[PDB]
């Protein structure tokens, strides 16, 4: 459908009413069936129309316009839809021609700490609803973790790269807002082990399979084994990703022992069996000399002469068919024992080679979640599953800076000022910056309300960075403690020819150790000019950042080199190494799930702070200190689009607050 | 529902998580027990080696041919005595007490049993088999 | 997060 499209484009559910909805529409969703529908219908249309042109202001007037009967026909139902999907940041976000000019008169005072995506499009938001707005940014640029390398016509990111699906993607809207050029990857990824030479594509399909299988176990031992506890302390993603190895190596093993044990019960019933064998040749031999005496007394005989070479005939013909009944079960027997020795159970279960290449996937994850899977909680660490984009995974060939860039137009921004100390009281805020080229000269900035946009690696750092005036409350501080702040680095190799398969986006490289699984894991060609990117993954980001660029690039083109041979791998024109846990605004690349925090921290990083009353006795205050940022969004945590649609919720948060609802 | 191909009970999750070198402890357990039945073949397969040598040359030396002898319904005194001493010797092996006179079926062999038991005094004979 | 994977 269209309507039902436009509900599912904006991650609702386009047959039912949302928490937020109940909230701010109490008196329908509590009501008749008709009403809502209704209402929904009256919802799912608005955004239709607002997406299928989001370049331009969508108005009350031009919603009822557009509005059939008998939707058209109840115009306050209509416009406290209109006016809520507005606020929430539904409709008329990002980057838009606005119809009616927005009103010099300007109400309220907002300083916004941070001009990453979350704090731009607050910002954006903000002054939308007429409020004044001022962003602090440490940095000489907007953009923050989007972060885009250009010299000349070589542009490659440092930081965001990867648009994860346009399927209820906000980045959907704002690739039609901004000239985004938006190129779908090719799944197409060969792997390359210690060596240069490519993985058997047979063992390839099998070690992929069984890494997969692997994950699924540890599911399996979380959820329905209850296995989250270990000696008082929270069951890591490495932990039972070992635990379900060392059983599966435990099962080769049990199963060997079980297919020897059967040969031997095998060849201790043909000892028995032989032994009987050998027993009764000895009797064969012994009654037959018997009866050769007794049949060379030569006839004529007595009648006990003759019953003598009688009797022995028959019971050595009986002996005889016994022996012959017994070399029968002894011939199946050893068919038996020829078929068991014919099919052996398996003799390991991952080889030396195996293990390095699964050591790969495992580095592949330790890059999607930006931290070692002994970080990360086994129970939570995918706990935003049901909430992914559908549609292919793109770049931005244009660099991802292009966008906030955008949103940066018409933003009151100040750029290296960094944020020392945040007050908040009953009256209002006081927020005290200082020049980042001189630590000397120092700004103070007064407001009713301040939005922590700061990485949750700046919030982690101790001693601290910024200082909050009073401190965070027990409630934020442990989660701020307890959440999981990852690493993630990119290596950018700009040559000037194409070295490589063009047609192939990704190939990895194996490493020879465990240890350095993330090292220069993967390869990345995603733009117009020649250009690699090198991850540093898992335990390795950490580490290879105390290593000089010569060197990485060293290692990088070692790496090339041993696939495409020295001959084919150049010197690189211009090379950059990202260092996102030295960045003192950054101080890592993005949240994890650690082991022993779970999506419940993402919303405490949400909720805002109420400062104490100023008089004792005086009335409950507002509240004056709001968070947004990839660390605060429980449902897409760790993307753009997370911090996007953070930026927009706090926007809403605060203008419901200072405003009205 | 675990994945096909991963084995996982409780029982040995608790036992690889029990301690912190349990893993490693419970596979050299098994290592070691697959060492000693892989001894216990070699043992068992080399005495299996010695049995079938002393095997050798079957029983074919010590195999006797057939008689095609034809069934008949007169009893001679001959067959009679042989009788007698058979009954003597086995008990009511009716089917040895057959293959030994050559020429009488199991059905003459029971016949005989009653027939004669009179005047071959077959009660004293079944006695004296009895005692040894 | 699991969204980053490649060769999903
Ligand atoms: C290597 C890497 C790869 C990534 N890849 C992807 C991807 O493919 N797709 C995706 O969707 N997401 C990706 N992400 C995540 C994405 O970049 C972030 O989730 C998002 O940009 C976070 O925006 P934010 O506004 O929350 O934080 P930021 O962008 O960090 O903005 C916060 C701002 O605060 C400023 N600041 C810090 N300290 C102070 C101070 N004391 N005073 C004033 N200002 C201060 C910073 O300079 C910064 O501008 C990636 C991240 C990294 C590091």
């Amino acid at each position: 459908s269209g309507v039902e499209g436009a509900a599912f484009q904006s991650r609702l559910p386009h047959d039912r009413m949302t928490s937020q909805e109940a909230a701010c529409f109490p008196d329908i969703i509590s009501g008749p069936q008709q009403t809502q529908k209704v209402f929904l219908f009256i919802r799912n249309r608005t955004l239709q129309l607002w997406l299928d042109n989001p370049k331009i202001q969508l108005t009350f007037e031009a919603t009822l316009q557009q509005l059939e009967a008998p939707y058209n026909s109840d115009t306050v139902l209509v416009h406290r839809v209109h006016s809520y999907l507005e606020r929430h940041g539904l409709i008329n976000f990002g980057i838009y021609k606005r119809i009616k000019p927005l009103p010099t008169k300007k109400t309220g005072k907002v300083i916004i700490i941070g001009s990453g995506v979350s704090g731009l499009a607050a910002a954006r938001q903000l002054q939308s609803f007429g409020m004044d707005v001022t962003l602090l940014e440490a940095r000489d640029r907007v953009g923050g973790r989007v972060a885009t390398f250009r010299k000349g016509n070589y542009v490659a990111d440092l930081g965001a790269m990867v648009v994860t699906g346009l399927g209820g993607n906000p980045m959907a809207v704002v690739s039609k807002q901004v000239n985004m050029e938006l190129a779908k990857i090719k799944q197409k990824c060969p792997l390359y082990e210690a060596n240069g030479q490519a993985v058997p594509k047979e063992k390839d399909e099998m070690v992929e399979q069984e890494f997969n299988r692997l994950l699924e176990a540890t599911s399996y031992l979380s959820h329905q084994l209850d296995f989250n506890v270990l000696n008082n302390k929270p069951v890591s993603l490495g932990q039972a990703l070992e635990v379900v190895i060392q059983l599966q190596e435990k099962h080769v093993k049990d199963e060997q022992i079980e297919h020897w044990k059967k040969i031997v019960k095998t060849q201790e019933e043909l000892k028995e069996l032989l032994n009987k064998m050998v027993n009764l040749k000895e009797k064969i031999k012994e009654l037959h000399q018997q009866y050769k005496e007794a049949s060379e007394v030569k006839p004529p005989r007595d009648i006990t002469a003759e019953f003598l070479v009688k009797s022995k005939h028959r019971d050595l013909t009986a002996l005889c068919k016994e022996y012959d009944e017994l070399a029968e079960t002894q011939g199946k027997l050893e068919e038996k024992l020829q078929e068991l020795e014919a099919n052996p159970p398996s003799d390991v279960y991952l080889s030396s080679r195996d293990r390095q290449i699964l050591d790969w996937h495992f580095a592949n994850l330790e890059f999607a979640n930006a931290t070692p899977l002994s970080t990360l909680s086994l129970k939570h660490w995918d706990q935003d599953d049901d909430f992914e984009f559908t549609g292919s995974h793109l770049t931005v060939r244009n660099g991802y800076s292009c966008v906030p860039v955008a949103l940066a137009e018409g933003l009151d921004i100040k750029l290296n000022t960094a944020v020392r100390q945040v007050r908040y009281t009953a009256s209002g805020c006081e927020v005290i910056a200082v020049n980042t080229r001189s630590t000397s000269q120092t700004f103070i900035y007064k407001c009713d309300a301040v939005l922590c946009t700061l990485p949750l690696g700046v919030l982690k750092q101790q001693p601290p960075a910024v200082q909050f005036v009073p401190p965070l409350p027990e409630w934020k501080t442990s989660a701020v403690q307890r959440m999981g702040f990852g690493n993630l680095n990119k290596v950018v190799l700009c040559f000037d020819r194409v070295f490589w398969d063009p047609s192939v986006n990704l190939f990895g490289h194996v490493g020879s150790t465990t240890a350095s699984r993330g090292e220069l894991f993967l390869f990345w060609n995603l733009y117009k000019a020649p250009i690699l990117l090198a991850l540093v993954a898992g335990e390795a980001a950490g580490i290879m950042e105390n290593i000089s660029d010569d060197v990485i690039v060293g290692r990088c083109l070692a790496i090339l080199k041993g696939i495409f041979g020295s001959s084919a791998v150049p010197q690189p024109k211009e090379t950059v190494v990202s260092r996102w846990r030295a960045d003192p605004w950054a101080r890592g690349s993005y949240s994890y799930v650690a082991a022993g925090s779970s999506g419940n921290d993402y919303d405490l990083m949400a909720q805002p702070i109420t400062p104490g009353p100023s008089i004792p006795g005086a009335p409950q205050p507002i509240p004056r200190l709001f968070f947004a940022g990839e660390h605060t969004i429980r449902n897409y945590p760790a993307t753009v689009h997370g911090a996007l649609l953070s930026g927009l919720r706090e926007a809403g948060r605060i203008a419901d607050q200072f405003l009205g609802a | 529902k675990p994945p096909k191909g991963m084995f996982l009970s409780q029982e040995d999750v608790e036992a690889v998580s029990a301690n912190a070198t349990a893993a490693t402890t419970v596979l050299r357990q098994l290592d070691m027990e697959l060492v000693s039945v892989k001894r216990q073949i070699q043992n068992i397969k080399q005495t299996n080696s010695a049995l079938k040598e002393k095997l050798d040359g079957g029983i074919e030396p010590y195999r006797l041919p057939e008689v095609i002898q034809k069934c008949n319904a007169r009893w001679t005194t001959e067959e009679q005595l042989l009788a007698v001493q058979a009954i003597r010797k086995y008990g009511r092996d009716f089917q040895a007490i057959s293959d030994v006179i050559g020429n009488k079926s199991v059905v003459q062999v029971k016949n005989f049993f009653v027939n004669y038991r009179r005047r071959f005094n077959i009660d004293e004979v079944l006695q004296e088999w009895e005692a040894e | 997060p699991r969204s980053f994977l490649v060769r999903r």
